[PDB]
């Protein structure tokens, strides 16, 4: 059969990832322009929301050194690939867990609908990638919203998950933080309530 | 906005390190027990951020000046980013971080007894050129002890992060230096089962790129997932 | 009724695939975590059904006529059933099932986009003869995609079930075709650790048994657990 | 040492096993004579019973594509190997779980006592072999009855199981179905209450 | 009009099959007995038709749609046409024909007992792109018996015709599939004396170009005579 | 020495060549545009002629599954490489032998004169390539005209053929068909009167 | 693929074959029982005939050292396999060509019709095997009769020969020798009118 060049193998980000990708968090001086957790400027169209969560290991303990990267469409279901601090909305962002509380946050807008390759619409979702010491290759996942039951019930991606009980691990819970709309998405890397992780 | 016009060659999960690799202790509790669910590629997966408009400072890629002179082995680390088909990946974000000459990292959680270098930060970033080239100027990092087995030491290494054309291609890896005897003993390196995959992580001494009487150089090329156009979909 | 006069050679559990073989995704949640409990052989284990009196139809073993002619490569699949001591296993039940020429199965749960064949069912059964021989006439099955990794394809194969002299000998396996490049890439094949064991599942082209200007032939011999008399018990 | 010819290696039955071994179930036309789930005709001597159960994976989810084969003695404790649809009783049968409900059923008679190789009686039991996609080599087990407590206590086979708690996994629970004597036997392949499986 | 500006590397008639190859029975009476007469290249031999303006139908290259769906293994057949210097051959005409999944051809003279497929024709045509690339979508053909020796069987194959830049480059050939065990037994294949030459006719399984849960893919690159500029003539 | 990549090896066109390159002939439905045997439209400049012939094997038996390709200059001695069905003249054509009579025909114009690489005029000629089952690599030949004896005697190509008698094998014989100027050109693959075949 | 044991390779019978298989011919004393050229006893049922012929080499010269074997059905179209000198008719015989004249002769009866494997009748024919010095492996052929044109035209074997002209090489020409019904069958190994030889 035909073989191409092999892809460079992954390695863990390690415990000091913050020095390279999360300056402030590493508690080091930042540069002029940094890629961080604010996807939308206050004047961005759409429903402004706060996202927050914790990451758990197989012993049910908090993962305090995690690093997450997110990718989502704007409120009109469009992917904004030209990253710029001047934009009112960026589809890409970064966050990390507090070495203390071990909680991450992100400021964005509820994403609009996008269709799959076959032209079927997918429920509003946020694409997540998780990195950390002990993780040899980053884990991919999706965050869906509990207030979109209708759409979720029909997602071509959620429906690829064999056991309905497993699907529920991808649904963020609508809540309020300081009387502001929020959704909590906890990730359980291993064990009971283990989060669904994708290959693609 | 980005459009769904590409497909990416499927990852070889036998080439990359597996999730559960017991010699690397921390991996025990931080690895899924359920199988990954495979999904078809969509616009969500085939697109990603383009960093052409990020405002890079003039010394973003120069660890010798971006934090006097740091103490240690002056080196240039350079190479090319290509895809599996051999195609260059222009204007992509390459980010790196490492310890100082004595193996100490400029991070609060680093309690190693080797001292910090008042003239060294250990962070760099560079956008690839039209030909897929990147370059950094720094000092060679030292090995460092870590709490795994009772006497484990990481070979000298530089952490790398590369964006590529989509979230599908995004990768985090580590570069090692040609001939380091610590390589074959590292449980992290050893998370990689094929020795041939191991060799892909070793930067080679590049006397051709060195600056005489000034600094040495290392060559490290990176290969991202092949990008093809859809067909008969 | 059945008599406890025989003993069967112990199975080699390192030869057969293990229960837990991660690359075969479904095996994760469907493999025991406790070790198997070994038990001595008794009449319960050393006896089993004899199907000499089952009323088999005239075309039970001819997939070409048992469901117009099917579309695909016409082939005879024949061979011999013997035990580990090389003794033939006469009058034993051989059951088989497979997809059509396009890799589509005649089962509700099969949603592959390849069409069903109006003239093909895909099921056969044959009782071995006095000499341990069996034969089937069918069409060569096509490979097919399956939701394991993102681009997994089973090699063309025929499913087999053999009863043998007792429930201790009963076996379910798969026949693969000589030279198929998908063989070494299949996670199911690979559930088998010894390559030498893999060789045992490959049917060989058999020009000697072919019907010129009609159909080709493949040979596939099956080895069931060795049967011995009890001694000094 | 002496090495014989190696046994043909096993492979999983796959999701489509029904097409070849449980025709009706696959929803396909059947042949004149099929090996099914009715071991005894209403007129077979012995106590007519109904067996039923569900199969669970390690996640506690139903395994809806399972295939099972059974072997048991007649009421006199005799193994009847000459299979014939004309017989009042056949010692061999097949069943499978509903793609829907996920439960199998079998119509037979309670087996009589059989002695082990050393002449010690074993409690009444039914030998079961389990096949399904994800199962590389079939699992062997036994079903004993809860109303044979006295006999169960003395079974040389049951006694081979080190931990008494594990023994319990093999005992079917007597009930009634449409006022008929039935026994429920669930199989847990993995985890909590994992069913004992044998090697012989 | 066309002009005489190129020279084509001379053919290796020891590489290509000879005219008389007696195991291929029909060649006995259809091979010349006199030597070929060599002549220098003129405008007559160095030019040829350009098909850039032929009006190709939308599905000329898709054998799944150009004739319900055909029964058989769905595959993409793709590759590149280049000269001996490795230069791509852009906008050149590629034609192909083959039997159905059962070895049956849709032609008057084919009386093989395997049935025709009501949804399959077996012909395709494609113009190479700027890079020399072509692709077809079809089903894998079945081997078939032919009246040569008493039990001769052609390996599964696809017939190909390639124009190239001139009549001097025009070629007709056959594509064989990786691992087919019939290959080594074919008197036609064996018309080629050099085993290395035979390898050039074998298409390799190309998992990178496949469409997950849809169809597999084969890669077949074609090499035409090297084209050079005249010099010192 | 220097070795380049090897050329893909040739293989016989086989008996079903018509299905791919002579649709009508295979008696299959044709596509909108086909490459066939009519190089000139009624209104093309030059002398309109009919070409016909038969092909014989070494046993003097007709080859009824032959496939022929032709290349020729227009009446002005120009090679028209841009193939188009709208053209009044195309330099390229295709023809085949009747499964019945085994005779091919072509409708074109008598080609004008073209010079060879040294600047020397070649007699009027048509370049032919013959394909069929039993032919491993196609045969190359030229068709010259008997009414061009003067030009013929001076052809630098014809003159390369050592034996005068062999040269004759290349001359088409002028005739008339339904009062149309025609030339017959029979090909003898092997034996007595074996047609000259070239290598270039 | 599966490979069986290889058949022992053939070798030419050589010039002295007569010594082992045609004793008289070798002009050596014979044994009590010999297998020769008289397949029928005067009283064998069916039409008594005489077969004769010559064998020619590629230069058109007589082959004076040939040895031939024949197999044919009886008048009822039946193969009589149990060879016995007592039999009225035997389906097998042997003959050879005169070192002088170069002619062979056989005394038999016209064979009845037999069906091929598909159930289609074949025209009456005699199967012949030829052996001689210069022949590495024996040549197989069949003798057909000129007075059975109707049958001949329908023979599934004769119909397998591509060119009808070749078929003719297989037809014996009826004549009469001493008022007895005879048929002449000449074999041409090579060249002009070369006899058809089979592989089976
Ligand atoms: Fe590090
Ligand atoms: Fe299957
Ligand atoms: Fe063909
Ligand atoms: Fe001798």
């Amino acid at each position: 059969p035909i073989e191409l060049l092999p892809e460079t193998p992954s390695q863990t980000a390690g415990p000091y990832v913050h020095i390279g990708l999360a300056l402030e968090a590493a508690g080091n001086p930042t540069r002029d322009q940094e890629i961080w957790n604010r996807l939308a400027k206050p004047d961005a169209p759409g429903e402004h929301i706060l996202l927050l969560g914790q990451v758990y290991d197989g012993n049910g303990h908090l993962v305090r050194d995690s690093f997450l990267e997110v990718w989502q469409a704007d409120a009109n279901g469009e992917y904004q690939d030209a990253y710029n601090l001047e934009n009112a909305f960026n589809s890409f962002g970064r966050t990390a867990t507090t070495f203390d509380a071990g909680e991450w946050t992100l400021h964005t807008v509820k994403p609009g609908v996008v269709n799959n390759a076959a032209g079927v619409p997918m429920a509003p979702h946020i694409n997540i990638s998780l990195f950390a010491r002990g993780i040899n290759i980053h884990l991919h996942t999706r965050l869906y919203f509990d207030d979109e039951a209708q759409a979720n019930a029909k997602c071509p991606v959620l429906n690829l998950i064999e056991q309905p009980q497993r699907r529920e691990t991808l649904i963020a819970k609508r809540c309020e933080v300081d009387g502001k709309t929020a959704y909590r998405f906890d990730i359980r890397i291993q064990g009971e309530g283990e989060t669904v992780f994708f290959d693609f | 906005p980005a459009q769904d016009n590409s497909r990416f060659v499927i990852r070889d999960r036998n080439w990359h390190p597996k999730a559960l690799t017991p010699d690397y202790k921390t991996s025990i509790a931080r690895s899924p027990r359920q199988a990954l669910v495979s999904i078809p590629q969509s616009i969500s997966e085939t697109t990603g951020p383009n960093f052409s408009h990020l405002g890079f400072g003039a010394h973003d890629h120069d660890l010798l000046l971006n934090f006097g002179l740091p103490i240690g082995e002056r080196i240039i680390v350079a190479g090319r980013v290509v895809d599996q088909y051999g195609k260059p990946v222009p204007n992509t974000l390459v980010e790196m971080w490492q310890a100082n000459a004595g193996g100490r990292y400029r991070h609060k959680n680093d309690r190693y007894l080797a001292p910090l270098d008042p003239n060294f930060g250990g962070v760099g970033r560079c956008l690839t050129d039209s030909d897929g080239y990147y370059s950094f100027r720094t000092i060679k990092p030292g090995p460092y002890p870590w709490r795994n087995g009772p006497n484990d030491w990481r070979p000298a290494h530089i952490h790398f992060g590369i964006s590529g054309p989509s979230i599908a291609t995004k990768l985090i890896t580590q570069l090692y230096f040609e001939g380091d005897p610590l390589i074959p003993m590292c449980p992290i390196v050893k998370s990689i089962a094929n020795p041939e995959a191991v060799q892909q992580l070793i930067a080679k001494l590049d006397m051709n790129n060195a600056n005489p009487m000034d600094c040495l150089a290392y060559r490290f090329d990176i290969v991202l997932r092949g990008q093809r156009k859809t067909h008969f979909e």
